C-alpha cells in the first residue's frame, strides 16, 4: 500500500494533518500567553493535544507510505521509501515535533504550554497542503486571498499573544501601554483579554493605527519591532494582491494592447471605416465568446501524442465521413488530423470564390456555410457541421477540366469555426503513405469521372 | 591569489562583504553619532578605533584587493599587474574610492566614507549570483534600505528636537513614515515645504518597499502563473470541444509531471534564447555519449551527430502509453533519457518481451526507411513516466542533405542491413 | 423578434437593469439599517421597489428573448431560448431574486425592508454590464478606476449600514464607539445618521485607529474584521491602480526597453555618432507619429481571411495602378497584396542607387520620392503617392540589358512608407498561375521594347 | 516659418506656455478662494494674468504655425496648417480658454477671480509638454516621480482652496472644523490662512483625517470625499512607484529568469558541473559587459534600411580587409555585411575542429583566437581583432586536397565575439553577381598553393 502524492487520498490526508497543524500554530502560543485559556479549558486542550499527537504519528507513518517517483516510476518498496523519508530534513523536523515534551508539564506546571512549541515544526506539511490546493482549486485567486487573510490573522494573533505576554512580564496596569489590570470587572475576562489584545496587535502592526504610546524603552523596542514586522507582512500582502490583479488583468491587457495596436495600424494605414467596424466587431465577438487565444498557442507545449489524442477526440468522426479518407489507414488519419488548423469566419465572409486557388480543404467543425452565385444574393445549398469541401482541390489530379480552382462560391452564413487542411500539409503527410497516396489519387479519379471533369 | 578574479573564488566575495560591513558602519553609525550623544569622551576611543579600522579596510581594498582584479580587454582575460593597476585607475570605481577616503571630532567629517556604494552593488550582484532564490536577499536588502531610511529620519528628528532616546525617535520616525500629523504644525510656507518633503520621502520609501515586495512576488511566481495559465487555457480548450475526462486527465497529469520534473514546460523555448554554441555544448553534455554509443551512427561525421543533437526533442510519455503500436508506421528514433520502456511479446501482447532502461536507443532502423517502408515490428509501451529524446525521420532528412558523405555512408548502412 | 447580446440595445438594457440592481444593492441595506430612512420615505420606496420589480420582470423577459450563437447563428426560436435560459444557474438566481417577499411586510410590519435582500441576487446583470462597458468604451482605464471607486463606495456604504445596525443592536449612546444617542437634536437627524456612519466606515476601512476606540468585545471584533476588509480593499485599489499604470505605459516602457537595447548595442559596437543621432531621431519620429507598432506583429493577431481583407482594403486600390498589374487575375492581385512587406525610410535615405540589385519593386503609399543624379542634389522627377518603380527589375525577361539592376538613384525627400514586392515573393505567388506568369512576362517585355530596350 | 514639433524650439515654447498654464491651474483657484490674496496683490495679478493671456494668444499663433507630418513631410502652407488647427478640438478649447472673462470684472467686482476658470482649458498643452519631457529627459523615472509629486501637490493645494471656500461659506469660527475666525490677528494673516489650509488638506488626504472631526453634515460629506481622494492619491503613488520599479528592473528580472531557467534545465538534465559553471560564467560575462540580448533580437525592431546602415558602419570596414573580398563590388559587400550573423564563444570552446566540414566562414571582431593542431595546446598562430579564417572552405575551389573541410583546430583563449557567414548565404548572395562570382572563384583558386 503506497499513497501517491498526485492522488486525492494524499490531499485528504494533507487536509487532515493541516487541521492539527493549524490548531497548534493558532493555539499553542494562545494557551502559552493567555493563562486562563490554558487553565479553564485544560481537559479540552489535553484531548486536542493528544489528538494532534496521534495525527502527527499517523502523518509520520504516511510519510513512509507515500511514494516518490524513481526513474519516472512510483516506488512501492518499503525500505526505499523509509530511507528516502529518513534522508530528508523532513524526518528530522517530524521527530523533533514529537519529543515527549508533554512530560515537562509535571516539571514545569500546567501553566507552561511553551514546551509544545515543537509541534510548530510541522509547518511544512501545512504549506504543502496549501500549495497543493492552490493549484487544485477552481478559484486560485479566491483561495490565495484566503491564505493571505489566514496568514495575517495568524500573525496578528501571534502579535496579540506576544503583547499580552509582555504586558504580563511588565505588569498589568503598570503603564498606559500594557494591557490593563486583570482585576477589572470588564478587563479580567479571557474573551476581553484575547479580543482586546487582537485589536491592539491590529493597531500596532500598522503604524497608522493610534494606540497608547509606549512608556519605557522595552515597550518602544517591541512597538518598533511590530512596526517593521507589519511593514514586511503587509507589504508582502499588498504585493501578493497586486500580483494577483496583474495576473487576472494580464489577459485583458494583452487583448486590449492587441486591439489598440490594430486600431493604431488601421488609423495609420487609412483603412476604410466599414472595415474597422468589422474588425472591432470581430474583436468584441472574440472577447464575448472567450476565444482570444488560438489553439496553436494553447496546444504548443503538449507532446505529439497528446495533441494527436485531442485531435482524434475532436475531428475523427468528422474526418472519417469524407469519401476519400473513408478507406484509409488510421496512422494517416492521426498524422492528417494534427495539421487541421482552425479558421473562424464572420457572417457574410467568402471562404473561397470562383476563380481562386484550391490549396486548402475546409472541414466544417462548427457553423453553417452556403453555396452562392457570383452576386451572392441567392443560396444554392446550405452546409452544416460535419460537412467538408475542397476535397479534390488539394488532390493533385492530372487532366482535370476544373483543376486547382473553386467551382463554387462559399459564403459564411454565421460565425463559422472550420478547420483547414493545406494541400502542402497533406502532401507532406502523404510522403509516409504512398499506398494511401495512390489510393486517394484513385478516389479523386473516380470522383472526377463521376461528374465528368476530365 | 596573485590576481583574484572578481566573479568566482568567493574569498573575494567574503572580503567584499567585509567592505560592505565597513561601508554600512560608515552609513549607519555616523548619523547616530552626529545627532545622538554616544560619542562621549568616555568611549571616544572605541568609536575612533572602529572608524580607523573601517578606513584601514577601505585603504586595503583600494591597494591590495581592487588592483589585482582580472579584467577583460577586447574579450581577453588580462591578469598582469602593470595592466590591472592602470585599468583600475581608469575606472570610476577608483575615483569613488579616492573620494571615499578624503580625510577632511565631528562625525560629519566622515560623510564621504559612505560614498563607496559601488562595492555594495558589486557584493549585491555577487550574492545574487551565488545563491538560488535571490528574491529573499532582495527582500532583506529592501528592508535594510527602509530601516536605513527610518534610521536617518530618527537621527534628523533627534537633531531637530534640540532646535535610550534612540528607539523613541525611531518610533516617531516609523509612526510618521506615511503620516504628517505626528510632526508639529507648520506656521510658514517653508515649514510646510519641509513637512511635505518628509511625507513624500517616507511615502517613497514605503512604496519602494511595497513595489519591491510586488516585484519579488511576481518574479517568484512568474513560472507558476505561466504554467497555471497554460493549463487553464488547455482545460478551457478541451472543455469547449467536449473532450472526455480520460484524455483531459491524461493531459493534466502530463502537465503536473512536466512542471514538477522539468520546471519549464518547454525546454526548446529556453534553448532558442541561448547562443548556438551554448545549445551545441549543452546537447553534447546530455546526449552525445548516448547517441555516439549506437553502431548505426558510428563512423559518421561528428557534425552530423552534433546537428542531430540540436534537433532531438524531449517528449514525456505517460505510464502505459504506446510509444509505437504494432503495425504503426516508423519515422522516429526514441532515445530513453529517463524511465523504463517495454517491448512486448507473447500471445496478444501484455507480456514484456524485453525492458530497456535510460540511456538506450531503439527505433533507429525506422530512420532509414524511404516512403514509409519501415513498420513497427513489436508493441512498445512506457512503464511509468519516461522522458524520451526523439529524432524525426524528416529532421534527419533535413540534416543529411548538408552532409553528402555521411548521407551516402548511412545509405550504405541501410542497404547492408535492409 | 430577438435581441442581439452584442448589440447596442442589449447594452442599453444592461444599463437599464443595472440601475435597479445598484438601487437595490445600496438602498435595501440602507433602509434595513436606517429605520428612519425606510419609515419616512416609505411612499417613495414602495414605488421605487415596484419599479425595480417591474424592470426585473422585463429583464427576465429579455433574457428569455435574447439569443446565443448556435453554429455561429443567433437563435430565433423562442422555445429553444426559453429552455436554454431555464437550464442555467441564472434562471435559478433570477427566480430566487424575484420571489415576492413584500408580503412578509404584512407579517413583520414596514420596519423590516431586509426581507427583499433576494433582489441583490441580480448582481450578475450589474457585473455583466460593467464588464461589457469597458470592452466598448474609449476610456478603459478611466471607466475601470471609476468602477473601482464606485465598488469601494458601495462597500463603504454597506459597512456604514452594518456599523449603524450594530450600534442599534448594542444601543445608541451606551458607549463612545457606537453611534451616539438618537434623541439628540443634532445627531438624531437621518441625514446626520447616514453621513456619520459613512464617515466612521471610511475611517474604519480606508485607514485605522482614527475612530473612537471600542469598548466591548463585539466592537473590537468588528473593528478587527473591518481592518481586514479595509486592508484587502486598500490592496485591491493599489493592485488595480498599479496594473492600470503599468498598462497605460506598457507600450512606452516596451519602446524604451527596445531603445535602450539599441543604444547599448550601438555603444558596444561603437558606431558613428551621426548614425546614433539618426537612430535616435528615427525613434523620436516613430514614437511621436504613433508608428511604433510592428506591422507583421500587429497583423499576425488577425485571422488569415481578416488580415487578407485588411490588406485588400489597403493595397488593392494602388496595386491596380501598376502598369503590368493593371489587367491581371483578382486572385493574383490579392496574393501579391498579401506578399507586400512594409519599409519606412528617413528623409535623405537612399532606397537604391545606379548599380544596386533590382530585387524588389517598391509601391509608394505615404511619402514623396526623388529621382536624383550622381551628386544627389539635382532633381529629375518626384514620385508621389501611389507611384511605383522597379516593376520590371523583378521580371525575368530574357536578354534584356541592366538585368536586376537599378537604372536610377531613388532618395526619400521626407519620411516614406513603401511596400516592397520582392522577386521571390512574386515567383512564389505566381507558381499557381502559369498563364498569368507568361502574360506578365509578355507585358513586361512589350514595355521593354516600347522604350527601346531588348 | 514653420516650427518643427520634434525640434528643441517646440520644447522651449512648450515650457514657456506651460509656465502660464501651471500658473493658472494653481494660482487662479487660490485667488478665487482666498479673497484676501486677490485683494492684497490685485496690481500684481492684473498684469500677470494679462501677460498669461498674451502668452496664451501667442501659443494659439504657434499652433497655427506648428507643422504636422503630412505625407511624410512637414507641411509649410499656412492655410492647411490653419485648417488643421481649426478642425481639431484644441482650437475649440483654446477659443474657450481665451474668452475675455476679465471684462466681466466690472460687473461682479474685483473679488471674483473664479470667472477666469476657462484658462484651465489649456491643460492639454501642459500635459503635452510633460509627455514630451518624459520622452526627452535622461532620467525618465526621476521626472515621473517629480511629475507625480507635482500633481499630488496641485491636488492638495486645490483641496486646501476648496476647504477654505467651504469654511468661508459656512463661516469662519462657526465650529471647530472650519478655518477659525479671521478677525483673530494670529489666524488672520494671509500666509497663515494659506499654510493652515494647505496643512489641513495634507492631513486630510494623506493621513486620512488627523484633523479635528467634522461638525456639520456637509463637512462630513467633504471629509469623506477627501478621504476617497486621498486613498486614491496614496494608491496612485504606490502603484506608480511600483510600476517604476518594474520598468527599471525588467531587464534584470528577465535575465535572472533566464538564468534560473537554464540552471533548472542543467540541474534537471544532469549536466556536468564544469559545463554548468561555464554557463553561469558566460551569462555573468554577458550581463557585466552589457551584451545580453542577441544582435538579431535587438535589431529586429529596426527597419531594414536603418539596420543596413548600422551593419555597414560596423562590419564593412573589417570586411574589405578580407583577401577575396578586397576588390569586389560594393553591393555584394553590403549584402555580405547584412548576411553575416554574430556568434559568441566562451573560453575553451572549439569553433571548428580538424576534419570538420567548412559550412561557414568566421571573421573575428573582438577576440584573441588561436590555431591548434591535434594536441590542442600547440598555439600555432594567434589571430587578433580584424582577422578571419574559413574562407578557403566556403569557396567551391575546382580541385582541393581538403574538399570543403577544415584544416586545423581553432580555439578561443578568452571570450570572443565573431561573425559567421554561411556558404549558403554566400551562394545566394553570389547568384545576383555572375562576374563577381567568377572573380571570387578565380581569386580563391589562385591562393591554395601557399
Ligand atoms: C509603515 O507601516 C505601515 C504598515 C501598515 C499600514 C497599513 S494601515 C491601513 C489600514 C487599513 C487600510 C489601509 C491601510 N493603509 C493605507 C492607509 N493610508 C495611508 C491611506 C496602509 O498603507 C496599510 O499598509 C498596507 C501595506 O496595506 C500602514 C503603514
Ligand atoms: N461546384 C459545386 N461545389 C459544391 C457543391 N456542393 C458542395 N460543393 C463543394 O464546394 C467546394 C468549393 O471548392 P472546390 O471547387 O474545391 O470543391 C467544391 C465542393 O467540394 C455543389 O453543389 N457544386
Ligand atoms: N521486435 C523487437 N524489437 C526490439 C527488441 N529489443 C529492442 N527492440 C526495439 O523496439 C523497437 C520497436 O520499433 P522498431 O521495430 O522500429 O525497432 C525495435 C527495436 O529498436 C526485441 O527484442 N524485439
Ligand atoms: N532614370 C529614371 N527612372 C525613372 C524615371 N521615372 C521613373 N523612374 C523609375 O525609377 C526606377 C528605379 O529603379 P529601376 O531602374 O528598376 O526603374 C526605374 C524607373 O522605373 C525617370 O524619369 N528617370
Ligand atoms: N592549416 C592551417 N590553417 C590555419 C593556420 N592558421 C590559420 N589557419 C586558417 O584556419 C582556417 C580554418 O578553416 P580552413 O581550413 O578553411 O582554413 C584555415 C586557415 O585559413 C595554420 O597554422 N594552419
Amino acid at each position: 500500500v503506497v499513497i501517491d502524492p498526485s492522488g486525492n487520498t494524499y490531499y485528504n490526508w494533507l487536509f487532515c494533518i493541516t487541521l492539527p497543524v493549524m490548531y497548534n500554530w493558532t493555539m499553542v502560543i494562545a494557551r502559552a500567553c493567555f493563562d486562563e485559556l490554558q487553565s479553564d479549558y485544560l481537559e479540552y486542550w489535553l484531548i486536542l493535544d493528544y489528538v494532534s499527537d496521534i495525527v502527527y504519528l499517523i502523518d509520520m507513518f504516511v510519510r513512509t507510505r507515500t511514494g516518490y517517483l524513481e526513474q519516472g516510476l512510483l516506488v512501492k518498496e518499503e525500505l526505499k521509501l523509509i530511507n528516502k523519508y529518513k534522508s530528508n530534513l523532513q524526518f528530522k523536523l517530524d521527530v523533533l515535533s514529537l519529543i515527549p515534551t508533554d512530560l515537562l508539564y509535571f516539571k514545569l506546571g500546567w501553566n507552561y504550554p511553551e514546551i509544545r512549541l515543537n509541534r510548530l515544526l510541522r509547518f511544512s506539511r501545512m504549506f504543502e497542503f496549501f500549495q497543493r490546493t492552490e493549484t487544485r482549486t477552481n478559484y486560485p485567486n479566491i483561495f490565495r486571498i484566503s491564505n493571505l487573510v489566514m496568514y495575517i490573522v495568524i500573525i496578528i494573533h501571534w502579535n496579540a499573544c506576544v503583547f499580552y505576554s509582555i504586558s504580563k512580564a511588565i505588569g498589568f496596569g503598570n503603564d498606559t501601554w500594557v494591557y490593563p489590570d486583570i482585576n477589572d470587572p470588564e478587563f479580567g475576562r479571557l474573551a476581553r483579554k484575547y479580543v482586546y489584545s487582537l485589536y491592539w496587535s491590529t493597531l500596532t502592526l500598522t503604524t497608522i493605527g493610534e494606540t497608547p504610546p509606549p512608556v519605557r524603552d522595552s515597550e518602544y523596542v517591541f512597538v518598533v519591532v511590530d512596526f517593521l514586522i507589519g511593514v514586511l507582512i503587509f507589504a508582502t500582502i499588498v504585493g501578493n494582491i497586486g500580483s494577483m490583479i496583474s495576473n487576472m488583468n494580464a489577459a485583458r491587457a494583452e487583448f486590449q494592447a492587441r486591439i489598440d495596436a490594430i486600431k493604431q495600424y488601421m488609423h495609420f494605414r487609412n483603412v476604410s471605416k466599414d472595415m474597422e467596424k468589422r474588425v472591432i466587431k470581430w474583436f468584441d465577438y472574440l472577447w464575448t465568446n472567450k476565444k482570444t487565444v488560438d489553439e496553436k498557442e494553447v496546444l504548443k507545449y503538449l507532446p505529439d501524442k497528446l495533441r494527436a489524442e485531442i485531435a482524434i477526440n475532436v475531428h475523427l468522426d468528422t474526418l472519417k465521413k469524407v469519401r476519400i479518407f473513408a478507406d484509409c489507414e488510421a496512422g494517416l488519419l492521426v498524422e492528417l488530423v494534427l495539421k487541421l488548423q482552425p479558421q473562424v469566419y464572420s457572417p457574410g465572409d467568402y471562404i473561397c470564390k470562383k476563380g481562386d486557388i484550391g490549396r486548402e480543404m475546409y472541414i466544417i467543425k462548427e457553423g453553417k456555410l452556403a453555396v452562392v452565385a457570383d452576386d451572392g444574393v441567392t443560396q444554392f445549398v446550405v452546409l452544416s457541421d460535419g460537412s467538408y469541401f475542397g476535397e479534390i482541390s488539394i488532390l493533385n489530379i492530372k487532366g482535370s477540366k476544373a483543376g486547382n480552382r473553386r467551382t463554387a462560391n462559399i459564403k459564411s452564413i454565421g460565425y463559422s469555426d472550420l478547420f483547414c487542411l493545406s494541400k502542402d500539409d497533406l502532401m507532406e503527410a502523404l510522403t509516409e503513405y504512398p499506398d494511401a497516396k495512390t489510393m486517394l489519387e484513385e478516389k479523386g479519379k473516380q470522383i472526377l469521372m463521376k461528374d465528368g471533369l476530365l | 591569489p596573485q590576481s583574484i578574479d572578481p566573479l568566482t573564488n568567493l574569498m573575494y566575495v567574503l572580503w567584499l562583504f567585509f567592505v560592505v560591513m565597513a561601508w554600512n558602519w560608515n552609513c549607519w553609525l555616523i548619523p547616530v553619532r552626529w545627532a545622538f550623544p554616544y560619542q562621549t569622551p568616555d568611549n571616544i576611543h572605541h568609536w575612533l578605533l572602529m572608524d580607523y579600522l573601517c578606513d584601514l579596510i577601505y585603504f586595503l581594498d583600494i591597494t591590495v584587493f581592487q588592483t589585482r582584479l582580472q579584467f577583460v580587454r577586447g574579450g581577453d582575460i588580462i591578469t598582469d599587474k602593470k595592466d590591472m593597476r592602470n585599468n583600475y585607475l581608469k575606472s570610476r570605481r577608483f575615483k569613488m574610492d579616492l573620494l571615499s577616503l578624503l580625510p577632511l571630532v565631528n562625525p560629519l567629517l566622515r560623510l564621504p566614507r559612505c560614498l563607496k556604494y559601488m562595492a555594495f552593488f558589486e557584493f549585491n550582484s555577487r550574492l545574487e549570483s551565488i545563491l538560488s532564490k535571490a528574491y529573499v536577499y532582495r527582500v532583506i536588502r529592501t528592508t535594510a534600505y527602509l530601516l536605513y531610511s527610518l534610521h536617518l529620519n530618527s537621527c534628523l528628528y533627534y537633531w531637530a528636537s534640540a532646535y535610550n532616546s534612540y528607539i523613541r525617535c525611531y518610533y516617531f520616525a516609523v509612526k510618521t513614515l506615511i503620516t504628517i500629523g505626528g510632526l508639529p504644525d507648520p506656521k510658514t510656507l517653508f515649514e510646510i515645504v519641509f513637512q511635505l518633503l518628509n511625507y513624500f520621502t517616507g511615502v517613497f520609501a514605503f512604496s519602494v518597499m511595497i513595489g519591491q515586495m510586488r516585484d519579488v512576488v511576481g518574479a517568484a511566481t512568474a513560472g507558476q502563473t505561466y504554467y497555471r495559465s497554460c493549463m487553464d487555457s488547455t482545460v478551457k480548450y478541451m472543455n469547449f470541444y467536449k473532450i472526455p475526462k480520460s484524455v483531459q486527465n491524461r493531459v493534466k497529469t502530463w502537465y503536473e509531471y512536466t512542471w514538477h520534473s522539468q520546471g519549464m514546460l518547454d525546454e526548446s523555448e529556453l534553448m532558442v534564447q541561448l547562443p548556438d554554441k551554448m545549445r551545441l555544448d549543452l546537447a553534447i553534455d546530455v546526449n552525445y555519449n548516448i547517441v555516439s554509443k549506437v553502431a548505426l551512427f558510428q563512423g559518421c561525421d561528428r557534425q552530423m551527430i552534433f546537428d542531430m543533437l540540436k534537433r532531438l526533442r524531449s517528449v514525456v510519455y505517460l505510464p502505459n502509453d504506446y510509444v509505437c503500436k504494432k503495425g504503426e508506421i516508423g519515422r522516429e528514433m526514441y532515445i530513453i533519457q529517463a524511465g523504463q520502456v517495454q517491448v512486448l511479446g507473447g500471445p496478444d501482447g501484455k507480456s514484456v518481451l524485453v525492458t530497456l532502461k535510460a540511456g538506450s536507443v531503439f527505433g533507429e532502423i525506422s530512420l532509414l526507411a524511404v516512403g514509409g517502408g519501415n513498420r513497427r515490428t513489436a508493441n512498445v509501451v512506457a512503464h511509468g513516466f519516461t522522458n524520451l529524446f526523439i529524432l524525426d525521420k524528416k529532421d534527419l532528412n533535413e540534416i543529411l542533405v548538408h552532409y553528402p558523405e555521411s548521407q551516402k555512408l548511412l545509405r550504405k548502412k541501410a542497404r547492408r542491413m535492409l
